[PDB]
């Protein structure tokens, strides 16, 4: 019935404002949530969120209970997930999954924690805030583009690691026995060299351990320039290919959208032609003129389709190229 | 000439319901449902939107004579009908097997009947292999 | 009028030396009375400029205002700006609600002040440089380029967000109860290491929290390398989407300037081609002449205009293809 | 021809306002104003500086016998021509409309005559239709 | 034989899961053996591996050796490593001489040991982290990359350097005599002022050294903007650079991959069409339907070779033209 | 002569190793003088560099005033700088001025201070690194590269700067008045807090200043994040002006080599076809040989340079439509 | 044309070891070794997945007179051979030389007679020189 | 055809300064100082480098006939010529004007004669105009 098509449309693949309305308030509700976890452990307004989580808690249980029991009433839309076998590959999914997981775990936190309800509930106020991204159209990109340039991160990934290693023996070779101005002594073993190592090649600098001795700031010098360098790699890469990914996708997507008008024209151009043999007169005095009129429309339709070019100015590459040809075919 | 020009003045306004010179959209689909197809939307808004000229939704004929007038086999409607069927055919193939060429017929944008399938295809298709060139058929289609 | 007009070019969309002049002084101004506003609070110089940034900045509200009534007076130009009507939607326009914002607090804060004036000038001083960039070229770009680019942004900065969120709460979970050398606790709070995540994040790592445990060192490790890389990535994006851009408003420019050389050349030729007919002879012995001058002229435009390529050496990628059309087109 | 060239001469002569042959970009543009057409700018400047081959400002003819020699139809400038319409064409469109065409002509540049545009588009635009090929046009812009 | 050449697979140029495992397993092997060797220094598990980094340490030595000895005798595959002197050649390899460096130092240091043999284990067990990627496939990459743009590093490190002396050296003439909150003056030399400098342009900050005097700080903040934004210029160049490099290997690969089938089509057709001439009659009845089905077998094959693209909708950029110019052959 | 070319090329615009060897020791030589600079200025090796800071420095200063005096003579070729006025206008240049003021100066110092030394010579060190790299090739690259996009740096500079200010005016208002652990408050004035905006919008992060009310780490979070995005944009937009630049002046370096061959083809094969005229007759025996000979030559090298495509690899954009092209016009 | 079908089909069921109208995919690798042409891999199974238009493995000759039907002078075999012969040609160079076709003849995909390499460059090229047009030994090969 | 052979070789044995049928490098640049065109370089090495097929620097004139045989109007030298004149035209300019023309051939490469240089323009240009185009130069100099 349209009615399922319809719920299934407004709760996965939403589009418009009145779905954009609804997914942001829930989100804004859970981050309202987890906003008061964070000030329910600050021990200055614990009492003032240690009880209203566990009233808020149980109506965003029920609430996301229904909305789980509800997405589930719309799976005999898809072609694949009719019959119970069905409803069971829907369930297959990790989202679903997700979600399964976290109204189970709160319905029975909720049970034992009434029967430190807050101890155990954090984790879960955490995991409710990835259910708001449905159909995973943000992680299937970043695995799509990191997939793709797999050669040159590990390289890159590669070299830094090793620099990091190597200097950062180095420095704890340079600075085993070397007291600070405040008394103790910082580089005591190999692992404290491996956390400044970690620290400078990242560009965190955080200030607990710098080298003292004359050879270890040189050695220092050298990796950090050298290293951060290298370690800075993989944002230009996956961002250009998060670009060109969008880019290709936006493509495949106005491609997708041609192809019904070219389809439609064809066929009305064929009906139109055909206007030959389908009181049965007065009714083909009209049916020519409809004709026309839808043939009219299915024009107009697609020289609307295939006018955009998505960025837009795309054609400077081959601009007089083609009026060129098109002149040169006229002759 | 002339003639036909008025038969088809008095279609109008027969389908008007009333002897004035109007489009009468609501009229339209009233006519369109009579004869069993039924637009199940304003697809007549459209329709006169494209063939209203002035856009008043009702006119003395403003371009319906013309809309006639237009050849539909003028070249600058053979070219974007030759640009339709490219987007089913690979780079220099033309030559669309009329099984992919039935299949995009029947099953996209709104159906045909599968007789009328079978009748373009061997229209189209003459040589019986599985290659119709896409210049023939435009070519017959804006022949006449 | 013709001043009307070159007032309107002088103040709104100014071009050339005599207006960058102008520009350049009163944002130098600006700044040096922004330079006052921050040596009137260091309580060592505060007596040598809790004075002058009285009569300074009445002399900046006058001045201002008498800018803003003038740039009023020029709206006859603008063919939308005409009329009570027009002068109305004129002052609609954001900046120039900013500016009559700035002038009437500058005028109330000047005369409750002298019936602490500098303990709300210092706000409006600040809006004072929001006004020097005119036209908002400066705001479409980034808010164009944003908006672009909606769906990389929105998906980085989400997975940054959930990796800054988990990893920091596992290492609030690892020091709840570790004190430092100072003999306090670091990790008091989740919203502690909530602050020690963003800072670590976003790499700039002060120094005032550092996890302790050896379980925290890991996890700090992990979630600054793998989220480092990822919160860096708008850099990428909004910079290429910047040049890019930044060429598609040239070209376009230098296409609107080739239009009116065309227009020139076509006239001038269906001029000069119907020298048959427009003491009635010795006049048209001149006018044949003086029409070939023009056409002359109109041609070097031309050939002047459609010279340029803006980047310039642009053609290498159609270099062979287009002199290989241009020979076969020959014969 | 030769007796073209000495009018030719002699009119640049009166309107030089003396009997040397001289360019005369002052006297040039007095003979401008006589002539209704004020070109209220140093037009005349840049004029000559297309028109004297040296570059003198006023020389005996230094090439002003040779602008006349410019055939005008020549490819050089066909070629020129032919580009400064592709600017208001589409992809291969050409047939740039009569409105468009009179819409272009006089709100851009220097306005033209009004009956002057119709009768340019009657001579370029003879089928009638919505289409007048700019090939056509420069090829009798050029033809004589 | 076979043998021989399924060893030198197996071992150089790996390639399929049943060699990744091999490779991710000694790659495993020999980061349980560092991480041994970073816990045998903390001073409070020392006991713990003071004594198994030399079974384990003897274990590895003998493995590594066994394959070094197993993969020096299949140099008899390679042309050139042919003979004695092809097995001298082969040994002269970098990797290699790498690889029997480790092998025979390890075997020195357990035979010294054991006649304080963690002290100079380490370095052997950082070296062993080399050997892992075979072939030189990784540092290749990089020594291209920065041979290309071998210009504009040399040119910012270069601006970076002169900003980082002269600047720096000015930080430090103002603050040559000035005492921080703890009692002790930072820019004691201008050494120290230099480690300011390579601390601050490198975006890393510790925290050591902070300029005192008004005319430190802002000398402090130019240098920080204008050398920062020119020592972070080599993650573009090298990402831009590594991904086009990685893009030209696998489009080279693919063409390389293109040329068999073309030979096998050719081959097989002018087989087919000499169906002329090569109880001898019988068999000519089947050799002529054979050659039939590797013809077409060869046709299906290189179709599906010239089928891909490779970043795989590339052709976007001459889209129409390619078409145009076809259906321009076909007239 | 050939003497006074073979200094100048030898001495500006160098090629080969020859010219490499002189500059990298010269180069190597003023780096040592300036580490000896370093050193001077220790306290704890002053004795040891205080003395020779003086023979090094006389020796540097006779052997750059040579060089000079040398470079000087060498201003004949120059088509410019011949004449006394073209020996001035060569000493106009800037670089020359650079090495006359060093020189000058050194020379004035060596004689005063031995008539404290130090005191002064080591700002004159500094400015020798700079007379290093010749011709200018350096700094007119960025100069160009920063021109070209003078208006995305601008834009991307006064967002960051806006930012900065505004939201380092909201974290004073809001820690005006708040005591550290230490004792002391750390945002005492505005421009304190202007320091705390310039140290962590470039990602610095010292240590020295860190917001302590809760309203303050807000607004210090947000202004990280969205500013630090904003301000790190200047690094993708020179990375990729730079290499598009190197890219460009090779390709006008390429096609500039390209030319002479086409004229000696041109040449002599016009030379070649007109053997009918150019004991007189043994003589023209061999001349036909011999100008067939050098065609061939020309050809040889025509083809040689006409070969190369500089990267390389860059046709695939082109590739199947000039073959197209090609076979259309073979038919 | 029906006699030489009836005499294939009777050498496909002879190759198949019975007069069943089966491929026989083992019977087949064992005549291809009793050919002499050992097969020496499952080389028949992806022959049969090509020649079997149903993928049955063994059907009553499915397309393997449609195999025969096709023409193997058809332009969409052509134009896969000439662009075939690209792979080994520089810009619009064509001609590949003698010398280069037989080494990428004998030393590539599997290795022809020799005396059969230096047939076919004596048929492709007549005139001698180190220019043989891929055009022409395409058209002689597609040509009977 | 065989006579200039044999006198090409007697020609080449006595630049060789004796009968064996060596190139002699050294005597043939010796040949040159006393021909007036001092090579003052190894120019002979990088020519017999090209001129002698095997390398041997010396041969039993390896390819000096076949040098000979090279047409030198052969489609393969016109191509590269016709391209050689491209890197002085703009984008379908051709027609390379004479004062150009002569600029180049004299201020580059080797200078030619400057009365051959006019003389070339002449050729070249036969219509007067400042147009000579690039393909009938190319046409003269391969035509004989
Ligand atoms: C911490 C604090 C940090 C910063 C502090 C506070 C933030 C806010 C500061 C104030 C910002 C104001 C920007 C206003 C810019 C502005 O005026 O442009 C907006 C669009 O702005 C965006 O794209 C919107 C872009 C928004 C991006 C936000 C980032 C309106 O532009 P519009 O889209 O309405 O179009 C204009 C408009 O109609 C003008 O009235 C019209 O003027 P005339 O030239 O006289 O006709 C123009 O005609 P032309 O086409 O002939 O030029 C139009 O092109
Ligand atoms: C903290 C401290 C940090 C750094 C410390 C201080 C900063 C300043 C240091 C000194 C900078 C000096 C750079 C001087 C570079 C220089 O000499 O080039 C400038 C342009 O410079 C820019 O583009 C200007 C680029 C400015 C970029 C500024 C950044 C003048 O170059 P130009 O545009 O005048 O053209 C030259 C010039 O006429 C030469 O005299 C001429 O020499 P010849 O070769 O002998 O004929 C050239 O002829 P060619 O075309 O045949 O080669 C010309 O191409
Ligand atoms: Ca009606
Ligand atoms: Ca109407
Ligand atoms: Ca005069
Ligand atoms: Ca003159
Ligand atoms: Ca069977
Ligand atoms: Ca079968
Ligand atoms: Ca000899
Ligand atoms: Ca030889």
């Amino acid at each position: 019935t349209h009615v399922q098509g319809r719920v299934y449309n407004f709760l996965e693949r939403p589009t418009g404002w009145k779905c954009f309305v609804y997914h942001f308030a829930v989100f804004l509700i859970v981050l309202v949530c987890l906003i008061f976890s964070v000030l329910s452990t600050i021990e200055q307004y614990a009492a003032l969120a240690t009880g209203t989580l566990f009233w808020m808690e149980i109506v965003l249980v029920v609430f996301f209970g229904t909305e789980y029991v509800v997405r589930l009433w719309s799976a005999g839309c898809r072609s694949k997930y009719v019959g119970l076998w069905g409803r069971l590959r829907f369930a297959r999914k990790p989202i679903s999954i997700i979600d399964l997981i976290v109204v189970v775990a709160s319905m029975v936190v909720l049970c034992v924690g009434s029967k430190s309800a807050i101890r155990g509930i954090r984790f879960l106020q955490i995991l409710r805030m990835l259910h708001v991204d449905r159909q995973g159209g943000t992680w299937r990109l970043l695995g799509s583009v990191v997939f793709i340039h797999r050669q040159e991160l590990i390289t890159t990934l590669y070299i830094g690691f090793l620099g990091l290693i190597f200097s950062s023996y180095f420095v704890y070779l340079a600075e085993k026995d070397a007291v600070n101005e405040s008394g103790r002594v910082e580089f005591g073993s190999y692992a404290d060299a491996l956390w400044w190592g970690v620290v400078t090649v990242t560009t965190i600098g955080y200030g607990d351990k710098v080298p003292q001795t004359w050879v270890g700031k040189t050695i220092a010098s050298c990796f950090s320039v050298f290293a951060i360098s290298f370690f800075a790699l993989p944002a230009g890469i996956l961002g250009s290919g998060f670009a060109l990914k969008v880019q290709q996708k936006q493509r495949q997507k106005h491609f997708n959208r041609q192809i019904p008008a070219a389809a439609s024209l064809i066929q009305t151009a064929w009906r139109c032609y055909a206007a030959e043999n389908p009181l049965r007169e007065h009714h083909r005095a009209t049916i020519k003129v409809i004709r026309r009129m839808q043939y009219f429309v299915a024009k107009k339709k697609f020289q609307q389709a295939r006018k955009p070019y998505d960025i837009e100015q795309y054609s400077q590459g081959h601009l007089n190229l083609m009026v060129r040809i098109k002149e040169l075919q006229r002759r | 000439t002339e003639e036909q020009i008025a038969e088809f003045k008095e279609a109008f306004s027969l389908f008007d319901k009333d002897g004035d010179g109007t489009i009468t959209t609501k009229e339209l689909g009233t006519v369109m449902r009579s004869l069993g197809q039924n637009p199940t939307e304003a697809e007549l808004q459209d329709m006169i939107n494209e063939v209203d000229a002035d856009g008043n939704g009702t006119i003395d004929f403003p371009e319906f004579l013309t809309m006639m007038a237009r050849k539909m086999k003028d070249t600058d409607s053979e070219e974007e009908i030759r640009e339709a069927f490219r987007v089913f055919d690979k780079d220099g193939n033309g030559y669309i097997s009329a099984a992919e060429l039935r299949h995009v017929m029947t099953n996209l944008g709104e159906k045909l009947t599968d007789e009328e399938v079978d009748e373009m295809i061997r229209e189209a298709d003459i040589d019986g292999d599985g290659q119709v060139n896409y210049e023939e058929f435009v070519q017959m289609m804006t022949a006449k």
